[PDB]
């Protein structure tokens, strides 16, 4: 039952994220659709990443007023189960679909002459539906459990509880080791293979190989820069519990840094549209044509 | 809202659509190759060897089907067509690659061969179509320049002031003269190539004697590289 | 070979040409004559065209 | 084209039989095939139907669970399974060929037939009121209950001629179109409910029984039959 | 002497040019200035015909205005019910490089040909349920680029061997060989009365041939480069040509000259297909810039565009009752327009 200062950094970082990430993700979704209309399957995964980003962005204002009102959620019991679910599961949706994009690219570069069936529009939408269903189902655990967390320090605690309960900590260990590192490991392996397949390209000039290297490094470094503080803090905070649950010891001071690492996670919603629909020259041409059709 | 015969007609159309999908599933899995060359260029022997190792009077095209590493290739060469090319070449602007077999043991029609290769390379429809040129009949050239009867320098004056590039690789062990001359011809073709390549398409030189059984693997590797390049452009990885 | 070309050129030379006013008026007359039966110039109401 | 069918005989009531229709001479897999029966001395009656690709199956209201129709395209045969045979199933069963696309002529071929003997609603009814009638002109008529003209413009009325000793042959499909091989003497017309078939100049080979049929909606009902003597 | 023959040829050519110059007393524009401009025409994709795997080079409407044969480089002819978009037949071809197709006026046959140098004829209405090859016509040296049925037994094929031919389908052998071009003959349009036909080649010249007497009757020039498409005006006394010099051009057989030229400065792609409406008041041309333009033939203003296609429009056909126009392109799709 200890409170800190988390009312200026997250509250305005979310403002920046919303204001920059609604239009970029709308454009990314349009470019994804135009990729789909050309019988290219990458647009499907791009849509499924952009829709997650859009849901996160449109459910952010609940939390900008959750933090700006000084941890006061006057928006009721029912709303916290839904908007909180979206806000706490879009990161996992997004990382899963980023992993799908990386795996799709790897099969299309390292093995350009095989796996024809796995790279189609119908297969892409089937995999997309499977990923959405499985991720929502495995994040379903904090739905039934009615939060109803109030304390004697003028809080309201929408979806958050200090200290963690039994189920929240074991949920957080999954939320880290299966929702962050495993998709990250797959992403890194896939892009290392993609860069491995380019040194044997006679066609591409050495300048283009380094130009590909910079993107393939940024795409997996931004994941660290956006997610690693949050998940390292979550893992540490949970590991303190299971060794000594009754002591509100570590949760006393790392609370403010934990909320800051929660807010800072929300940059991999303006980062994704950039790296996946604006750095590319061809996709930017389609985006310009779209902006030139209005 | 439509009669029973129309139900059965729609069912017929649906079965036809299913068959069309079954056909697309294999149309995407085969690669189309156009073979080009001249009468003295040993492209007919190349076709014969490819047919033998892997897999009617005035017929105007010969489709040869071969596969390697479980990837299917369909190689087409015009048999009874005329000398003009600027129209029936528009029909091949989506093939995987163009194989251009040239006989480099003449010194006489060779300039015509370079003119033909230049006409192919700069064609307004064959952009983004990489060319796999086969400098054919290399051992004949080796023997004919060991004989020394025909001076290469008189047909091409610039050959006198030419020296072997450092990137050569004569594997069997031969006269530096034959290597210098053959790399000179290859470099003439490569100058024509890189004059306007612009990265959109590429040229893959090869030293081929029609007896060689590695021709199919060369086409396969070059096609794999071309597909990798177009995928890197397509999945927006570059 | 040349003699054949000359013969064909002769056979093409001695034909009766009419003034381009006549041909122009004929094409214009044909276009104006069959105008109500042209669905593309005058679109048929969307109850008789079978691609409704 | 020929459709030879077999597998019929004397059957004790309550037993079972399996009919076959062996087809040769045409692209079997692209034709949707029917079974049509007629009682020893009565008119034709529709039994079942299986479509190309085996995706649409219809049955008569009188065989809805007793019977079962199935086909084997690679073996190029047509089967009809019959269970719990009653005494109203004594009839000769016909194998009929029918393809459906724009301009096609369904029911254009009929098999020779097999004989089966059993020992001791809101559907369109079509009536041929006349039951009897060389070088003259005859005008066999017909009538229906519901209008057969569809919104397509088609009038799904079919005309079959059954000569005294063999199977029916198509004469007119969709009320106006003479089938392949029928002379120019035959012609058909109608309005939606009342129809007629015209033979302009008879011949000794035009004697038999004329049957009508509707394809507007299943079941396919036929009509009693008009006799020419 | 050879010089004597060449001088004679030049003299006759000058005489022909002088006669043509004399006969042109007024431009079609000068007399057509009276005609009211057709106005913008908006035609919409009423149906989209999916199913072709690869690019389309050919289509031909049926004389019943509802069926439709289309040829694709994947090795298929598909017969569409254009009203309902059903697929009636799917005809697999023996050579995949088809680049022409025709639909017999009676509807019992379709033809196709391409780089195989053969005009195969297909029997649609057989006692058996399938579509079978009726005959394969051989004898051209270059590829076949267009075929047009005169009746169920006679077909006319243009080839890239500088030759058009007339065939007897029953007895495969040729009946007449039409020689006189110096480049690949690309298109071919039978006259309405089927006694004459025109063919445009790769020498920028088009010729009105005589089917019965077998000899070229006229030769027309004016194009800057090779001719890609040709079609008769419904009159039978005119024809329009589209070429790689980015122009359409309307010749007339009686005047034996050129009437008007359909061009724009901003259009630099080559015309690939030309067809008329029923009245002849609309000249529809398919270009390489992915869009079919609609030209008012009497006064040569752009009246319409049908930019629905993504890749280049290779074929373009107007139905016999004028109700619809169909466009096939290199994006594997057919589009019916009204």
């Amino acid at each position: 039952v200890d409170s800190r200062v988390d009312h200026l950094f997250p509250p305005s970082l979310y403002i920046f994220v919303i204001g920059v990430g609604l239009p970029t993700n709308c454009l990314a979704l349009w470019a994804a659709y135009r990729q789909v209309r050309q019988h290219n399957e990458l647009g499907v995964y791009l849509m499924n990443l952009s829709i997650a980003d859009l849901l996160y962005i449109c459910t952010l204002p609940l939390w900008v007023d959750y933090f700006l009102h000084h941890d006061n959620w006057i928006h009721g019991p029912g709303s916290c189960k839904l908007f909180g679910f979206i806000f706490y599961s879009n990161i996992y949706i997004s990382i899963a679909f980023l992993c799908c994009i990386s795996v799709d690219r790897y099969l299309a570069v390292a093995h350009p002459l095989r796996f024809a069936r796995l790279r189609r529009v119908k297969t892409a939408v089937a995999v997309s539906s499977v990923v959405w269903a499985t991720e929502l189902g495995a994040n379903s655990a904090p739905l039934f459990h009615d939060e109803l967390f109030r304390d004697r320090y003028n809080h309201t605690f929408c979806f958050e509880k200090f200290p963690m309960e039994r189920w929240v900590a074991w949920m957080n260990l999954y939320r880290v080791f299966v929702g962050f590192l495993f998709p990250w490991a797959l992403m890194l392996l896939c892009y290392r293979g993609i860069l491995r397949a380019v040194q044997s390209s006679v066609s591409t000039e050495r300048q283009e190989k380094v130009k590909i290297k910079r993107l393939a490094l940024s795409l997996i470094a931004i994941v660290l820069v956006c997610f690693a503080p949050y998940h390292a803090l979550l893992l540490s905070r949970s590991a303190v519990y299971l060794g000594r649950p009754w002591d509100c010891g570590f949760e006393e001071r790392v609370f403010s840094a934990y909320h800051s690492s929660l807010a800072f996670t929300s940059l991999n919603c303006v980062a994704d549209p950039i790296l996946y629909c604006l750095v590319n020259e061809g996709a930017r041409s389609d985006v310009a044509k779209a902006l030139h059709n209005l | 809202t439509l009669s029973a015969e129309d139900k059965a007609a729609v069912e017929r159309s649906k079965m036809i659509e299913k068959q069309l999908q079954k056909d697309k599933q294999v149309y995407r899995a085969t690669h189309r190759l156009l073979l080009l060359g001249a009468d003295n260029s040993g492209k007919s022997t190349i076709v014969k060897q490819m047919r033998i190792y892997h897999v009617v009077k005035t017929s105007g095209i010969f489709e040869t089907k071969f596969q390697v590493d479980k990837v299917n290739f369909h190689m087409f060469d015009v048999g009874a067509q005329r000398d003009e090319r600027r129209k029936w070449i528009q029909c091949f602007n989506d093939v995987t690659a163009i194989i251009f077999v040239v006989d480099s043991s003449d010194y006489n029609r060779l300039q015509e061969a370079l003119n033909d290769f230049k006409s192919i390379w700069n064609n307004r429809w064959l952009r983004t179509i990489s060319v796999i040129l086969f400098l054919n009949k290399q051992d004949l050239l080796a023997e004919k320049v060991l004989a020394g009867k025909s001076k290469i320098e008189d047909y091409f004056p610039e050959f006198a002031r030419y020296t072997t590039p450092e990137d050569a690789t004569p594997e069997p062990g031969e006269d530096p003269r034959v290597t210098r001359a053959k790399y000179f011809i290859r470099d003439e073709f490569l100058r024509i190539s890189t004059a306007s390549g612009d990265g959109r398409h590429y040229c893959y030189p090869h030293f081929t004697c029609s007896v060689d059984t590695e021709n199919a693997r060369r086409i396969f590797n070059d096609c794999r590289d071309i597909i990798q390049r177009m995928h890197l452009r397509q999945y927006e990885l570059l | 070979q040349a003699r054949k070309l000359v013969e064909q050129l002769k056979m093409e030379a001695n034909i009766d040409r009419i003034k381009v006013s006549k041909a122009a008026a004929d094409l214009m007359a044909y276009c104006e004559a069959h105008a109500k039966e042209d669905p593309l110039l005058t679109p048929v109401p969307a109850s008789e065209n079978p691609f409704r | 084209v020929q459709l030879v069918e077999s597998g019929g005989g004397l059957v004790q009531p309550g037993g079972s039989r399996k009919l076959s229709c062996s087809a040769s001479g045409f692209a079997f897999s692209s034709f949707g095939m029917h079974w049509v029966r007629q009682a020893p001395e009565k008119g034709l009656e529709w039994v079942a139907y299986i479509s190309s690709g085996s995706g649409t199956i219809y049955y008569a209201d009188t065989v809805k669970g007793r019977f079962t129709i199935s086909r084997d395209d690679p073996k190029n045969t047509l089967f009809l399974q019959m269970t719990s045979l009653r005494s109203e199933d004594t009839a000769m069963y016909y194998c009929v060929r029918s393809i459906y696309y724009y301009g096609s002529s369904p029911f254009d071929f009929w098999g020779q037939g097999t004989t089966l003997t059993v020992s001791a609603s809101a559907d369109i009814v079509m009536t041929q009121a006349t039951s009897s009638v060389p070088g003259e002109s005859v005008s066999i008529s017909c009538r229906s209950s519901k209008s057969l003209l569809h919104s397509n413009g088609n009038t799904y009325l079919y005309w079959f001629l059954q000569r005294p000793g063999q199977s029916p042959q198509l004469l007119i499909y969709r009320m106006s179109n003479l089938a392949s091989g029928v002379p120019d003497r035959f012609s058909g017309s109608g309005s939606g409910t009342a129809f007629t078939l015209t033979i302009s100049r008879l011949e000794a080979e035009d004697v038999g029984v004329y049957y009508c049929m509707q394809h507007l909606e299943y079941p396919l009902t036929f009509g009693a039959g008009t006799k020419l003597e | 002497e050879l010089d004597q023959l060449r001088q004679e040829a030049e003299q006759l050519k000058n005489q022909i040019r002088d006669a043509r110059k004399a006969c042109a007393d007024a431009t079609l524009s000068q007399i057509t200035n009276n005609i009211d401009p057709v106005g913008r025409i908006q035609m919409r994709t009423r149906r989209t015909l999916r199913g072709h795997l690869a690019k389309i080079y050919a289509m031909h409407w049926g004389t019943d205005s509802r069926l439709l044969v289309s040829a694709s480089q994947d090795g298929k002819l598909i017969i569409w019910d254009s009203y309902t978009t059903n697929k009636v037949h799917a005809i697999p071809l023996r050579s995949s490089w088809v680049m022409t197709c025709a639909y017999a006026p009676s509807g019992n046959y379709v033809a196709c040909g391409g780089l195989d140098n053969i005009c195969s004829i297909y029997n649609l209405k057989t006692r058996e349920g399938n579509v079978r090859v009726s005959r394969e016509l051989a004898g051209h040296t270059g590829y076949l680029s267009c075929c047009r049925f005169l009746d169920d037994n006679q077909i006319v094929t243009s080839s890239g061997d500088t030759t058009c031919a007339l065939w007897d389908i029953e007895t495969g052998q040729q009946t007449t060989t039409f020689t006189g071009h110096t480049g690949d003959v690309m298109s071919l349009s039978l006259a309405p009365d089927t006694r004459l036909f025109v063919s445009g080649a790769c020498d920028a010249s088009a010729k009105l041939w005589d089917v019965r007497e077998g000899m070229c009757r006229q030769t027309f020039t004016g194009h800057e480069s090779d001719i890609n498409a040709i079609c008769f005006f419904p009159n039978g006394n005119a024809f329009a040509t589209g070429s790689d010099d980015a122009t359409c051009r309307l010749f007339d057989l009686r005047a034996d000259q050129e009437l008007m030229t359909y061009s724009h400065d901003n259009i630099i792609c080559g015309i690939t297909s030309v067809s008329f409406s029923k009245s002849g008041r609309l000249l529809l041309a398919g270009y390489d810039d992915f869009n079919c333009n609609v030209w008012d033939a009497l006064k040569a203003d752009r009246a319409g565009v049908l930019a629905g296609h993504d890749n280049r429009v290779s074929c373009l056909g107007v139905t016999d009752d004028g109700m619809a126009v169909a466009t096939g392109s290199w994006d594997s799709f057919l589009k019916i327009w009204n």
